[PDB]
């Protein structure tokens, strides 16, 4: 913990020189992190941060604040027209911020209060380094989990929703998509504005429907779970917009949500019930489509679930269908 | 989705 003390000192000193140089310009050469051996200092701290005891130690020294200050000043100074040394420093800083925000109420609140830093994080979602995108999305995921009211407000105001959703459309790797969709699933639960901002991004809804049938090479359900959780969270709005329901229908959303009802993942089943609850309301064509696919018996099979949202959503969707039995069914016509 | 350590 002397070692940690020393590395944090190096970081704070470097930040202080950067802030002097910035403040020289208000009413010496520009500091370069390579000239202060910053990348190895944050690398070490990043490695230490995986251990719970080392994290407690870091927190007594304000490690989160100092590493956030570093990230923020480097982004301000060099933006996205930076070099590899700088991309590297931001990655290892971002990993550390992920580890330090995990489960940590104070650390989340502090970081979300740093508005400059929050803006810097969101800007990195467009980094040439997709791995850096993954790292930044991991931070945002943590910050969006159990966010207090000020932190929710900040996450929204810095444009994290639209940025993440745009990000998702361009990523090539599963790991990046997992972190991006997890952050978006958390964000989608905060407020209706966030739900609207997802639905507004051109191509998002189709993309999200696409994730419901993702073929993970790593024998996991993480992508289906997060993509379906976003969808279930935005379905209340989708239900109001015929254009949006149409996008869903013509990417085979409905037959997929019915197949989800049989999952071993309670998360997948719950997400599907919640989305069906909303999409089964009002629209006779979607009601009839669902009747024709045997939704009624499928939903009846879940109404006794121990899982409160599964039981609630299945029964609600079922009442929607049962109240609107299509004319062709009424023994005919 | 929940929170987590860097992966």
């Amino acid at each position: 913990h002397h070692h940690m003390l020393h590395l944090l000192e190096q970081i704070r000193a470097y930040c202080e020189t950067c802030w002097e140089w910035q403040e020289a310009h208000e009413p010496n050469p520009m500091p370069a992190p390579v000239e202060h051996q910053i990348c190895p200092a944050v690398c070490v701290l990043m490695k230490l941060s995986f251990d719970e005891e080392h994290r407690h130690a870091m927190n007594e020294l304000g490690g989160l604040q100092a590493i956030a200050e570093l990230l923020q000043v480097d982004c301000e100074m060099y933006g996205l027209t930076n070099d590899h040394y700088s991309i590297t420093l931001r990655r290892y800083a971002g990993m550390a911020l992920t580890n330090l925000t995990f489960g940590d109420v104070a650390n989340k609140a502090t970081l979300c209060s740093m508005k400059g830093c929050m803006r810097a994080l969101v800007a990195q979602l467009k980094s040439e380094s997709e791995d850096l995108q993954q790292v930044i999305a991991s931070v945002l995921r943590n910050l969006s989990w159990r966010a207090d009211v000020n932190s929710k407000k900040t996450l929204r105001e810095v444009g994290s929703v639209k940025a993440l959703m745009e990000c998702a459309l361009e990523v090539k790797k599963e790991s990046t998509l997992k972190s991006v969709l997890s952050a978006l699933w958390n964000l989608s639960a905060h407020c209706t504005e966030n739900k609207a901002d997802i639905c507004a991004v051109d191509g998002a809804l189709a993309f999200l429907v696409g994730t419901l049938t993702y073929r993970s090479q790593t024998n996991t359900l993480a992508i289906i779970e997060s993509g379906g959780g976003i969808l279930r969270n935005v379905s209340s709005l989708i239900a109001t917009n015929e254009d949006h329901r149409q996008i869903l229908r013509e990417n085979n959303c409905l037959q997929t949500l019915l197949q989800h009802l049989k999952s071993h993942s309670l998360t997948i089943v719950s997400n599907a019930c919640g989305t069906l609850w909303n999409l089964s309301a009002r629209n006779p064509k979607d009601q009839e489509a669902l009747w024709d696919m045997g939704a009624v018996s499928m939903l009846k099979n879940l109404i006794h679930s121990k899982h409160k949202m599964i039981a609630m959503g299945s029964a609600a969707a079922l009442r929607n269908l049962m109240a609107n039995r299509p004319a062709k069914y009424k023994d005919a016509n | 989705a929940g929170e987590s350590l860097y992966e």
